[PDB]
């Protein structure tokens, strides 16, 4: 009535949330690779993007609620660093893979022969893992190395923070560029495909293709723009900002997780008839 | 005695409370995985027992950087 009825809602809204995750990313996926019909680079990087969501989504939120649900790390640590860094690495996985279809789609659109047969399918393979490596080998070894380049875990066995992220000139540097430089490239890109569309102008399926990727673009922005919001208000003063708003804040940085699977069937007509067929 | 009040992105603060509050407790409150809320400020008591924000004493002129 008091605190355990709360804790209860929390925890069964957030394990709802979780499973829903998990099981659009594994359908959409599964309709992908059952239907067979597409064979196109798109769908590849909507598959690796569906991958990396159901991970977030699952293991991200998992940890972090039984993280939020006391107030420290119950596990005896060492789990906390690799958890950390995994969802770190993969959040700005996600963010290279929308960086990289926003290239791919402009470079289709202002270009009719910007050798549109060779990407085929191996080259959206080779895209998808070299975005995957870089962000691992950019953030993942950081992340394990810098705590012993300091020299020892200041982290306490209870506590499951980054270490770097003490210092603040470190934190404004991180979010500005690994949230707002995608951010405005993402908005010079659309502007740039919507007025090469224009002046060009299959249609239908075309649209179709440029709604999705809007969508899922626009999921993303309105889901990771509070927490950047606030983020930037810590710069502004001391302290400028509450700890369960920060909770909450970090929580939807997760709504895009949520979002994308179920934006897929939303926008894409496809995806809507074949969730019918694949729920049963 | 100067401790450094706060850290921002610029650079350190050092200040030099007066008589009152003759205690720099230095207080690291963990609340996102990706947020550990910082104080460093003055007070008269050094104890200080902890809601799980770590917290220690000093009374020095170069202590809290």
């Amino acid at each position: 009535r008091y605190e355990t009825v709360e804790m209860v809602f929390i925890a069964t809204v957030t394990g709802s949330l979780s499973l829903v995750t998990v099981v659009g990313n594994i359908l959409v996926m599964l309709s992908i690779k059952v239907n067979r019909q597409l064979q196109t680079v798109n769908n590849y990087f909507l598959f690796s993007l569906a991958c990396a969501d159901l991970i977030i989504g699952a293991f991200s939120m998992n940890l972090y609620t039984v993280y939020i649900i006391k107030g420290y790390w119950p596990l005896g640590a060492v789990v906390c660093d690799l958890w950390l860094a995994l969802d770190y690495v993969v959040s700005n996985a996600s963010v290279m893979n929308l960086l990289i279809i926003s290239f791919d789609r402009y470079f289709c659109v202002t270009k009719p022969l910007t050798y549109p047969a060779r990407r085929t399918t191996k080259m959206a393979g080779l895209m998808i893992a070299a975005a995957w490596v870089l962000s691992f080998v950019l953030w993942a070894p950081a992340i394990l190395f810098w705590q012993f380049v300091v020299g020892k875990r200041t982290v306490p066995d209870n506590q499951c923070f980054i270490q770097f992220l003490s210092n603040p000139a470190v934190t404004f540097g991180t979010a500005i560029a690994a949230f707002y430089l995608p951010v405005v490239i993402m908005t010079v890109l659309y502007i740039h495909i919507s007025l090469a569309s224009r002046s060009r102008v299959m249609a239908a399926r075309e649209r179709k293709v440029t709604r999705t990727i809007f969508a899922i673009l626009l999921a993303f922005i309105l889901t990771w723009t509070p927490y950047n919001v606030m983020v930037l208000v810590n710069t502004f003063c001391q302290s400028c900002i509450p700890d369960t708003v920060w909770s909450i804040g970090y929580w939807l940085c997760y709504v895009n997780s949520t979002i994308n699977p179920a934006c897929y069937a939303l926008c894409n007509a496809t995806f809507k008839k074949t969730f019918r067929h694949l729920l049963l | 005695l100067t401790c450094v009040t706060k850290n921002t992105i610029f650079g350190i603060t050092t200040e030099n409370c007066p008589a009152g509050q003759n205690l720099c407790f230095k207080r690291w409150h963990y609340v996102i995985p990706r947020y550990t809320e910082i104080t460093r400020g003055c007070a008269a008591t050094c104890p200080i027992p902890e809601n799980y924000d770590s917290i220690h004493c000093c009374k020095t002129d170069k202590c809290n950087e």
